[PDB]
């Protein structure tokens, strides 16, 4: 006998309401509810008492009791040398009876052994939404190209004209969603069974799969809706993709397929096509590119969950996060901040990490908001996501974590979600094209190179999934 | 001499403008901003380790009434405020012998006015950064030449006073209309605007809130006021049981700006204050707390309520005000303000719950089903949840949590004589039989005070029609959701009344309720005929009910009631059975087993609702004290019918206390007025003293004609 959604099955099979779990009250009976709660200390500077209780330390030491139990007033509690010459201290000091003390004003609060400098503000990532500059006892924020700093709020929008849109797929149909206005439409209406689609901006492509069909497809989003302009481009050699990425600079479709167990490319066109990895995937989800720097990045959630990183072409894979993942399975880039986001299913968090895989960083912790997440975006200064328990989209404030909405709600299969805007599709150049001969030399792809040096190469061939790349490193050898 | 003055400060010191700066140097102070905007430009900067004199003069100037000194000032960079070493702003009329502050303190306690507001000095610690500061000259009796001093004053040698800074000084002519109080006015022709301000005077921006409401929570960075001065979130003597106030305890400036706010249609503002934070009584030559309003910005205030302290301003008090018409505006501020001469203090001061808005258009409905929250229908809700219960159609407000107070208070609302209250009620669904009830309550003072919807109306009363008890809501008969639906009473007629459902201290947090699909308005017709809710003024019938007031009935309803109570009543013909089971306790009523009501709680009998248009008489057997007898009146039994599917019941027989001590046999005719083709009847104990006692018991119920016989 297991307890319906809202309740907190207790060890002795009994339910109680899950807002009972953990508010110091035995409602189980057998102190069940009343386990394994977790502890509490404060915000920045604030006092602890003896049971928990958050407490400014101002009040601390008055005579006065704070906390519930009346624990700050008990003598286990508490312990000018200061205006003349400053007596050591570097800039603000105030007499402590016990010894002086000595702290720092705002924007330079770092001291070795207190005397004080500047804050680097710029060594937090979300310190400015864009753009970051250090001065002395301050910082700045500025604007990537495309976006204006709004002078009313704090926030880098984009440069007025057309207005950011969300694109997701509810199974059996897909919708868009305006922003700037509210307005609600059906881009697609009548889909078997449809989690995965990408866009490309500039050429106004959506692209998407289907999993019982067992195809990708693709149409003008003008004409989606006519089921005699969406244009099949793989029909053959799919189990069940659950992920799709569109490189808009090359002009390439990445997917994962968590049947076959693989991660594949082909051209837009589904003419040309070849498989990037076959081994050590188990659930393979959620895959994103990077075409100006030549990355990809994916998730998958076998008993060994990852976030992995490879380059375009599909060499030099590494495993990009192993630790605190169980079911991670939605990831969105930041391009020009070079930061990735990402949604844990079991965990129920919506956490953040660098490029390189560092300056991990746990955004949002709620299991409430976060029952079942899934599809994942990011603009501006907001991240969208959508849940699946409770059936909706919601967005948040990204760098902080706060300022949680309900942007749409009374959706029953909300899978995924793109952002569709001109300035998360930057223009970039193609180098199998910038290139002595045609198609850079090769016969069958050509796939772009990660940089990792300034000089690596900027691209390199590949062949069909039945041939091998000859020792000119440009033609296709038979079997 | 010259007409104006002017100064940056960015582009080095400026020779002619001033006379002498003993201990300003010009440079970087208080640069810092979180949201990383930050002061770049360069200003007078007076530090605390020059020695000496700490100040700055102008030359004399040429000065009429529309003249302005308008400057950015810094004193300190942080919110420790304090009364030490403040920045005085004098005039010199006589070539630089004697200052006099440029303005006066005026208040109720001079070359004053009627207007209140503090002198030209400036205290530390009123805000982080820099903030804007406007004199005007119109209504000071200055014209012709004067020259102006910012003062902190002289210092000896190792003394260090609070640091400050000015920048952007201007001494000229006012501009159209002042800027509207958002934008620097520059040269007396060009208004420099405030962000979210456009237009040549500032005139055009967006649409103002018309409501405001700040329990005080931990994300105090919001835009909903504009400078707390002095004042600190605390839990230090909560006026709520133990709720997160705002206390004002520093001296230095006291003062609490809004936002400008669209009050062009506002009723109220309401609030709680403890005007003396202690155990004895505060001394009483403290200053009192000022509340304002500005029509304009700031550059000019009218008072709201002047607040004194006194022996009995102890402890927590809730305010409430009307909003008066020469308030009603698309942009006011309001201020809460406490005087005080040198920026000492006496006693401290404690706020909490400040709520502004309302709509005095006569708006008569107010519906919910709880998508949202909207917290300017549902102005106070302490220990409330929007969240599922007790499979609720979508939302319910759900007072679920463990806290200590649990109420919900609704808007202010006109209601008349076609007005009337539809919501949904649950309880605890089974989680735990306990007995209690939930206070239904309403006002016509702005929630000053509290009356309870319905009162106890007993046929003892002759004056009473209709008879009903107040406890409505309660835990036993509304255990799962139910609907509510009362006309509403003449005494809560008015142009603004508001509601609250209150559970009263004590309470266990196990004795939850929930509230869902709320109608209080005059809308529909008849209330829907009893078989219906009121939405958006048309009434959506229930399950086997049509017609456009929900009065055509869709399928057959039953034209004959029996039962003997064999087996355990049967929903088939009973609506609701509180209080009673079966049992022979009683010996035998009739025949064998009988429904015998022995409840602690409410002891209540309801049938569903019957086709009487050919029926002829109802009967049964009943009998009183098989435990104990009924001693009051108000003990018997009383037997109603209602028509309109229980809104409205009407008596047909008081089961008088002291007959049926032995098992009697009623049988009545019934009233043309019941034989109606949707009529429902119940059986109900008014008043008992509770478990096993002043019982009673039913047995061989039948309402019926006579059979065809062959
Ligand atoms: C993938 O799956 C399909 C069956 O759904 C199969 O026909 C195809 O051969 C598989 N390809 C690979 C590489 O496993
Ligand atoms: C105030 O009430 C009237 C109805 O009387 C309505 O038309 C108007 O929109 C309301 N405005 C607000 C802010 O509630
Ligand atoms: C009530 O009963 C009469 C017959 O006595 C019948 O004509 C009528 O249709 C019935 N109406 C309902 C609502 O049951
Ligand atoms: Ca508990
Ligand atoms: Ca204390
Ligand atoms: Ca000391
Ligand atoms: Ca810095
Ligand atoms: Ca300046
Ligand atoms: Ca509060
Ligand atoms: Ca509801
Ligand atoms: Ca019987």
């Amino acid at each position: 006998k297991e307890c319906e959604k809202d309740q907190f099955q207790c060890r002795n099979e009994r339910c109680i309401p899950s807002v009972w779990r953990c508010d110091e009250d035995d409602d189980c009976l057998d102190h069940s509810d009343e386990d394994d709660c977790p502890k509490k200390t404060c915000a920045d500077s604030d006092f602890t008492c003896d049971n928990g209780h958050c407490i400014h330390e101002r009040w601390k030491c008055d005579g006065e009791e704070e906390c519930p139990d009346g624990s700050d007033e008990s003598e286990a509690t508490c312990t000018n040398e200061c205006l003349h010459n400053n007596g050591g201290c570097s800039h603000i000091c105030t007499d402590l009876k016990i010894g002086f003390e000595c702290t720092c004003p705002a924007g330079f609060q770092l001291l070795d052994q207190k005397t004080c400098g500047d804050i680097d503000e710029c060594k937090d990532p979300d310190a400015c939404s864009q753009i970051c500059v250090n001065y002395k006892g301050y910082f700045k924020c500025e604007c990537y190209p495309g976006y204006e700093m709004d002078l009313l709020t704090k926030n880098c929008k984009a440069a007025a004209g057309k207005s950011p849109s969300l694109i997701f797929t509810n199974r059996h149909e897909v919708r868009r969603i305006d922003l700037v206005k509210r307005n609600y439409s059906r881009l697609i209406p009548m889909l078997k069974n449809v989690v995965a689609l990408d866009v490309e901006v500039a050429t106004n492509r959506i692209y998407w799969c289907d999993l019982s069909y067992r195809k990708i497809y693709s149409a003008y989003m003008d004409k989606a809706s006519d089921p005699k302009e969406q244009e099949v481009l793989i029909d053959e050699q799919l189990h069940s993709p659950e992920g799709l990425a569109v490189d808009w600079v090359h002009k390439h479709i990445y997917w994962t397929d968590s049947g076959n167990k693989t991660i594949s490319v082909a051209t837009v066109d589904g003419g040309r096509r070849r498989t990037l990895f076959s081994r050590n995937l188990s659930e393979p989800r959620a895959i994103a590119v990077d075409p100006l720097r030549g990355f990809m990045y994916w998730s998958d959630w076998g008993d060994q969950a990852k976030i992995e990183k490879s380059g375009l072409n599909g060499v030099d894979r590494q495993t990009l996060v192993s630790d605190n993942i169980e079911w991670p399975n939605g990831i969105t880039l930041d391009l020009l901040s070079q930061r990735l986001y990402w949604v844990d299913s079991k965990l129920h968090q919506l956490s953040s990490i660098d490029f390189s895989g560092g300056n991990r960083k746990t955004l949002i912790s709620s299991t409430d908001f976060l029952s079942h997440p899934f599809g994942i975006a990011v603009f501006e200064d907001k991240v969208f996501w959508t849940d699946l328990e409770n059936e909706a989209i919601f967005s948040a404030n990204r760098l902080n974590g706060l300022e949680i909405s309900i942007l749409a709600e009374n959706l029953n299969n909300p899978h995924d979600i793109v952002i569709f805007h001109e300035l998360k599709q930057p223009r970039a150049p193609d180098a199998c094209e910038l290139s002595v001969q045609p198609n850079g030399g090769c016969e069958y792809l050509c796939l772009p190179a990660p940089q990792i040096s300034s000089h690596s190469p900027k691209y390199t061939c590949a062949c069909p999934d039945t041939m091998w790349l000859g020792p000119d490193m440009k033609r296709c050898y038979r079997a | 001499n010259p007409v104006l003055l002017l100064d940056t400060f960015d582009f080095g010191p400026r020779e002619d403008n001033w006379f002498f700066y003993p201990g300003g140097n010009i440079g970087l102070y208080c640069p810092y901003s979180s949201k990383g905007a930050p002061e770049e430009d360069s200003a007078m900067v007076f530090v605390s380790n020059e020695v000496g004199e700490h100040s700055i003069t102008t030359r004399d100037l040429s000065v009429n009434e529309n003249t302005i000194i308008q400057f950015e000032i810094n004193v300190g960079c942080s919110t420790d405020s304090s009364s030490a070493d403040p920045v005085r702003l004098e005039f010199s009329r006589d070539f630089g012998a004697t200052w006099h502050l440029l303005l006066p303190l005026c208040y109720h306690s001079s070359l004053c006015s009627t207007e209140h507001h503090p002198s030209s000095t400036y205290y530390a610690g009123t805000t982080q950064g820099w903030r804007r500061e406007v004199v005007h000259f119109g209504k000071l009796h200055l014209a012709g030449s004067v020259r102006f001093r910012w003062y902190q004053g002289f210092y000896p040698a190792g003394s260090q006073p609070v640091t400050w800074a000015i920048d952007n000084v201007y001494i000229g002519p006012q501009c159209e209309e002042m800027c509207y109080g958002h934008g620097s006015c520059i040269n007396g022709t060009k208004c420099i605007c405030d962000p979210g301000y456009s237009g040549p005077t500032c005139k055009i921006s967006t649409k103002n809130p018309d409501f405001l409401k700040d329990d005080f929570e931990g994300q105090l960075e919001s835009d909903r006021f504009l400078l707390m001065s002095g004042g600190k979130p605390s839990r230090k003597c909560g006026i709520l049981s133990s709720g997160n106030n705002l206390f004002f305890n520093e001296d230095g400036l006291r003062m609490l700006v809004t936002r400008d706010l669209d009050l062009s249609h506002a009723r109220f503002v309401q609030f709680f204050m403890r005007l003396g934070c202690g155990k004895g009584v505060p001394d009483p030559r403290s200053q009192p707390v000022l509340l304002q309003y500005s029509l304009n910005g700031g550059l000019s205030w009218s008072l709201l309520q002047e607040f004194l302290f006194s022996n009995s301003s102890n402890v927590g008090r809730y305010i409430a005000l009307e909003m008066p018409l020469k308030a009603r505006s698309g942009s006011t501020r309001l201020r809460w303000w406490q005087p005080s001469e040198n920026g000492h203090f006496y006693s401290p001061w404690v706020i909490d719950q400040i709520l502004i808005g309302g709509n005095i258009s006569g708006n008569t409905v107010l519906e919910d089903d709880f998508s949202t929250l909207d917290s300017r229908k549902w102005l106070l809700h302490p220990g409330g949840t929007k969240m599922p219960v007790c499979g609720s159609t979508g939302d319910a407000l759900v007072f679920i949590e463990k806290a200590s107070t649990r109420y919900v208070v609704t808007t202010d609302i006109a209601v008349n004589e076609d007005s009337f209250l539809q919501i949904d009620f649950a309880a605890s669904c089974s989680v735990t039989d306990s007995c209690y009830a939930i206070e239904l309550e309403y006002s016509v003072d702005l929630g000053l005070s509290w009356h309870p919807l319905v009162r106890d109306c007993l046929p003892t009363n002759v004056e009473c029609s209709r008879y009903h008890l107040q406890r409505i809501l309660v835990s036993d008969t509304f255990n799962k959701w139910t609907r509510i639906t009362l006309p509403l009473p003449s005494y809560t007629r008015s142009q603004a009344t508001r509601f609250r459902w209150h559970q009263p201290a004590p309470f266990d947090k196990q004795q939850t309720w929930a509230i869902d699909n709320v109608y209080i308005g005059d809308g529909c017709l008849d209330m829907c005929s009893g078989h219906g809710r009121c939405v958006q003024g048309s009434c959506v019938c229930d399950e086997q009910w049509g017609g456009l007031y929900c009065d055509e009935p869709e399928t057959s309803l039953p034209t004959q009631l029996k039962d003997n109570f064999n087996r355990a009543p049967s929903n088939q013909n009973w609506l609701t059975v509180s209080g009673g089971k079966l049992s022979t306790v009683c010996g035998a009523v009739a025949s064998g087993l009988a429904l015998h009501f022995s409840g602690g709680c409410s002891r209540l009998l309801v049938t569903v609702d019957l086709n009487l248009t050919n029926a002829e008489f109802i009967q049964f057997y009943f009998m009183y004290g098989c435990l104990i007898t009924p001693s009051n009146r108000n003990q018997g039994v009383l037997l109603e019918y209602s028509v309109n599917g229980g809104i409205t019941w009407n008596l047909l027989m008081e089961i008088f206390y002291d007959q049926y001590s032995k098992p009697g046999f009623v049988n009545i005719l019934l009233p043309p007025d019941a034989k109606e083709i949707a009529t429902r009847f119940r059986w109900w104990q008014p008043r008992h003293d509770g478990l096993d006692q002043n019982d009673w018991a039913i047995d061989n119920v039948l309402i019926s004609r006579l059979e065809n016989l062959y």
